[PDB]
């Protein structure tokens, strides 16, 4: 969570792990016929229904939201307005990060083509190279 | 390019590692 | 009133019913609680490493500190002395001080002299005789001698209660304790492997974790809900014929600071890997981060311009230098 | 349908649902949440069929925007029937953490219906609890 404001923030080149090493141990053949597919595959099941993620995800974020403003020293009012909007705000990101996925093109594009696109991103090596020395870019 | 090699590239594609790169 | 009260109102109904078996579960967190504490070598191991790794962060965020002439800035040296005084045996206290309290020195100095303890305490812990017996870990063996011939209502195996189930009838009992413990030394860290038999033949492993880490109940927290979350999973047709599962093992807190966690005995970690490729092909585990921290060091006292936005390709060409070399 | 219906357990949660989303439209019908609250509890208590922790979920999420006057915290009293604690079992946490926070009356009965039953489900839990209290509070 971001130190100044709460929120769900990454901040960093890639948008998860997946290193020259991993790919070669997994080989072409299969990173095209099963990863790609999996996410996809993954993430329509479980946002079938739009209203039952975020349901399942009111509880979590609310004991975060909890946690961040008890560690921030910082309620001074235990607002219960406020609590309701900043979960639901984090609600609402992290299921429009699910629905991102689980969405087919409009064209004739194949129909995990996001997924390829985060893969690309991931994968290539201009921003591989600003990560830190402790994560290992490299392997 | 290579016809019938599995390491071209393709933006509807994974890359491939054995390549230097697209 | 107080939130203590209530729990101490809860925790007295608890006790008012199911006496014996209160009894049973108190003693046997008590036996747990005080035989499973890391020795004084392990303790040594896991403030060198986090040392070592605290001061590679360091440099890293505020390169050209790698030089040789800037001496240990952010007033580390407090937390070196605290560590070499309260947090040391003293057979090794001589020897730790003359190393590093006296000489003061640099960066370079005191990375070199973390590596070099690091590396020797490794070798020390890879040494022991990892299976011990069980009844080592007593003053009277109150875990081998006890438990079918010292409990009194038939504990359960932990961890059980977090599934999601419909009924508890048929939950494994603990049966028996086996006599063998094994001794696993992690990246950062080690722990002791517990094992227990149930009622039906059927063995749990589970590791005992005893410096637990300050964010347990957060990481908790995010394993309920993904276990919550496989049950949909489990339930839909594109994910149920693949057999798609999030891997989550169990954890049960004992106290505050303790915490045994489900345990899967053929795991490697990715840094284990590479350490073994390294150890077989006659490198050194530590060559690119220096190589880059040196190299960064290099082109950062220079001019750290006149690349377009913040992609310096200074930093790619040290990475394709590293994949080549 | 709640009328003519002898014991189904849909039309309470249809009605408990709606409700629900009627309160979040509008932030300030509180009747409308002590129905929805009570309709919950009823469904819960009428399924039995591992359906029921999702109302309870929904029930945990109301009782953290009450008022300084408890007027959601009164479906308990306006719902009379048994509880079955057994499906509130994988919420312990939950109610170990709120029992400090406005509503540690309606938390606490759960608590304590659930340990003359299920003394295993929550020795360690509480256990646990109960030495971080000691810690802190009187440090």
């Amino acid at each position: 969570m971001a130190p100044s404001r709460p929120l769900f923030q990454n901040t960093e080149p890639v948008p998860f792990r997946l290193t020259p090493n991993l790919q070669t141990l997994m080989g072409p053949l299969a990173t095209e016929g099963i990863f790609a597919a999996s996410v996809m595959a993954i993430a329509r099941c479980l946002t079938e229904p739009e209203q039952h993620l975020e349901h399942a995800l009111t509880l979590f974020v609310r004991d975060e939201m909890m946690f961040w403003f008890t560690n921030s020293h910082r309620t001074m009012s235990l607002t219960e307005n406020q609590l309701r909007e900043t979960v639901q705000a984090n609600c609402d990101m992290i299921v429009k990060k699910a629905l991102a996925l689980a969405q087919t093109p409009q064209g004739n594009l194949p129909a995990h083509q996001t997924v390829t696109d985060l893969i690309a991103k991931a994968t290539n090596p201009m921003n591989l190279a600003l990560c830190d020395a402790l994560w290992m870019p490299y392997l | 390019t290579v016809p019938f090699s599995i390491h071209n590239h393709n933006p509807y594609i994974t890359p491939s590692p054995y390549v230097p790169y697209p | 009133k107080p939130p203590w009260e209530l729990t101490e109102e809860i925790m007295s109904v608890l006790k008012t019913a199911f006496p014996l078996l209160a009894l049973s579960m108190e003693t046997m967190v008590d036996q747990i609680q005080k035989h499973f504490k890391c020795p004084p070598d392990e303790d040594a191991y896991r403030l060198i490493v986090a040392l070592l790794n605290d001061g590679l962060s360091y440099v890293s965020r505020m390169p050209a500190s790698y030089a040789k002439d800037v001496k240990l800035p952010a007033a580390t040296e407090n937390n070196i002395t605290r560590f070499a005084e309260t947090i040391l045996p003293n057979h090794i206290r001589p020897t730790f001080e003359a190393d590093f309290v006296k000489v003061k020195p640099t960066m370079y100095e005191y990375i070199h002299n973390l590596r070099k303890w690091r590396d020797k305490f490794e070798e020390k812990l890879d040494r022991r005789a990892s299976p011990a017996p069980l009844e080592s870990f007593a003053h009277y063996s109150p875990h081998l001698s006890e438990f079918r011939y010292q409990k009194f209502d038939d504990v359960e195996i932990p961890g059980q209660y977090l599934q999601h189930k419909d009924k508890n009838q048929d939950f494994i009992r603990i049966d028996r304790f086996l006599p063998n413990v094994d001794l696993v030394r992690t990246i950062g860290a080690s722990h002791r492997r517990l094992r227990i038999r149930g009622h039906d033949g059927s063995v749990h492993a589970f590791a005992v974790q005893h410096p637990a880490a300050r964010h347990c109940r957060r990481e908790e927290r995010v394993l309920q809900l993904f276990r919550q979350l496989n049950q949909t999973l489990a339930n839909k047709k594109e994910s149920r014929r693949r057999d798609l599962q999030f891997t989550l093992p169990l954890m049960v807190p004992l106290a505050p600071h303790i915490r045994i966690v489900q345990e899967d005995t053929s795991y490697i970690t990715l840094q284990s890997v590479y350490e073994d490729h390294c150890r077989r092909h006659g490198m050194n585990k530590d060559e690119p981060i220096l190589f880059t921290m040196e190299k960064l060091r290099g082109l950062m006292d220079a001019k750290a311009l006149q690349k377009p936005e913040q992609a310096v390709t200074a930093k790619l060409e040290v990475y394709r230098a590293i994949q080549e070399k | 349908a709640l009328y003519f219906d002898i014991t189904a357990a849909k039309a309470w949660a249809e009605w408990g649902y709606f409700n629900d989303r009627k309160f979040k439209e509008n932030p300030s019908d509180l009747p409308s949440a002590k129905q929805a609250l009570t309709s919950y509890l009823q469904a819960a208590s009428s399924y039995k069929n591992h359906k029921s922790r999702k109302l309870i979920a929904r029930i945990l999420w109301l009782l953290s925007l009450d008022d300084a006057n408890g007027t959601i915290a009164a479906g308990f009293d306006d719902f009379k029937g048994e509880i079955y604690v057994w499906w509130w079992i994988i919420f312990i946490p939950q109610l170990l953490v709120g029992l400090g926070y406005k509503e540690a009356p309606r938390v606490q009965a759960i608590l304590l219906k659930i340990a003359k039953t299920y003394p295993q489900a929550l020795y360690f839990l509480l256990r646990t609890n109960r030495e971080d209290m000691l810690t802190i509070k009187k440090n």
